[PDB]
């Protein structure tokens, strides 16, 4: 996250880190149970193995509510392509069930024709993780959360230099020096209603980092809704 | 505004309009209240709500 404020006990407690063989954190994710994880399908050429940890939000010290999650059946959408990022979503299932606790909870999966109406036409979102701090900068040890604003459809075509889907989404600012980064990717973007989080974007690509005229894009989570009620079942 | 468009339909969460009149639904981990319009936590840490406990 490219400036923004960190997640305070509590705030943020659907964040799922992924952790390659040599315990670093590649990748975001967000709780959806306590045997599911939502996160992009492109996190999963990163490395050749993973797995998933909860209650994080310093990578040096040990917290506490920290606990790693094997990865047993991974699902992945069969239309993700790499040159355009396009059905950009992953589901992983886990060996063991999460406990849920303080800095470690499920978000909510939305109902898809309440949240356009409602959720989409809301102001702005939450977007979370341990990504860079700069577009040129390094991944933060801090767990760091972002208010960013929806962005017309309209105008997020036009400031892309790449092609933007049905299934995905512009979000955040025009040339305030402030955006989710790499290592934010697959990472939660909610959006509040009534004191309640519910999951509406992941975090999938932009030109950079934090660019004047240019903006986050997510994976529009709702074209998916019936895709993740399947998985979440074997 | 008209129904699910007017204040969402006094729900706390899912609004569908199910023959003009409002219908609630909630998300999992929770169950609707006799009142059929609030969300009821089953359990401790459900999901959405910030574990600021
Ligand atoms: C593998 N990983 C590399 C880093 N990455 C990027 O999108 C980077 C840096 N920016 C970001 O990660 C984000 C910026 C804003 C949000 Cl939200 S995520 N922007 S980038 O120009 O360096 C970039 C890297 C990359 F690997 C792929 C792409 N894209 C963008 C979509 C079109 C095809 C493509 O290869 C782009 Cl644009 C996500 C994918
Ligand atoms: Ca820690």
């Amino acid at each position: 996250i490219v400036g923004g404020q960190e997640c305070k006990d509590g705030e943020c407690p659907w964040q799922a880190l992924l952790i390659n063989e040599e315990n670093e954190g590649f990748c975001g994710g967000t709780i959806l149970s306590e045997f599911y994880i939502l996160t992009a399908a492109h996190c999963l050429y990163q490395a050749k193995r993973f797995k998933v940890r909860v209650g994080d939000r310093n990578t040096e010290q040990e917290e506490g509510g920290e606990a790693v999650h094997e990865v047993e059946v991974v699902i992945k959408h069969n239309r993700f392509t790499k040159e355009t990022y396009d059905f950009d979503i992953a589901v992983l299932r886990l060996k063991t069930p999460i406990t849920f606790r303080m800095n470690v909870a499920p978000a909510c999966l939305p109902e898809r024709d309440w949240a356009e109406s409602t959720l989409m036409t809301q102001k702005t979102g939450i977007v979370s993780g341990f990504g860079r701090t700069h577009e040129k900068g390094r991944q933060s040890t801090r767990l760091k959360m972002l208010e960013v604003p929806y962005v017309d459809r309209n105008s997020c075509k036009l400031s892309s230099s790449f092609i933007i889907t049905q299934n995905m989404f512009c979000a955040g600012y025009d040339t305030k020096q402030e955006d989710a980064c790499q290592g934010d990717s697959g990472g939660p973007h909610v959006t509040r209603f009534k004191d309640t989080y519910f999951v509406t974007g992941i975090v999938s690509w932009g030109e950079g980092c934090a660019r004047k005229g240019k903006y986050g894009i997510y994976t529009k989570v709702t074209a998916f809704l019936k895709w993740i009620d399947r998985s979440m079942k074997t | 505004r008209k129904l699910c468009s007017l204040d969402n339909g006094d729900c706390d969460q899912f609004c569908h309009e199910e023959q003009n009149s409002v219908v609630c639904s909630c998300a999992r981990g929770y169950t609707l209240a006799d009142n059929g319009k609030a969300c009821i936590p089953t359990g401790p840490y459900p999901c959405g709500k910030q574990t600021l406990e």
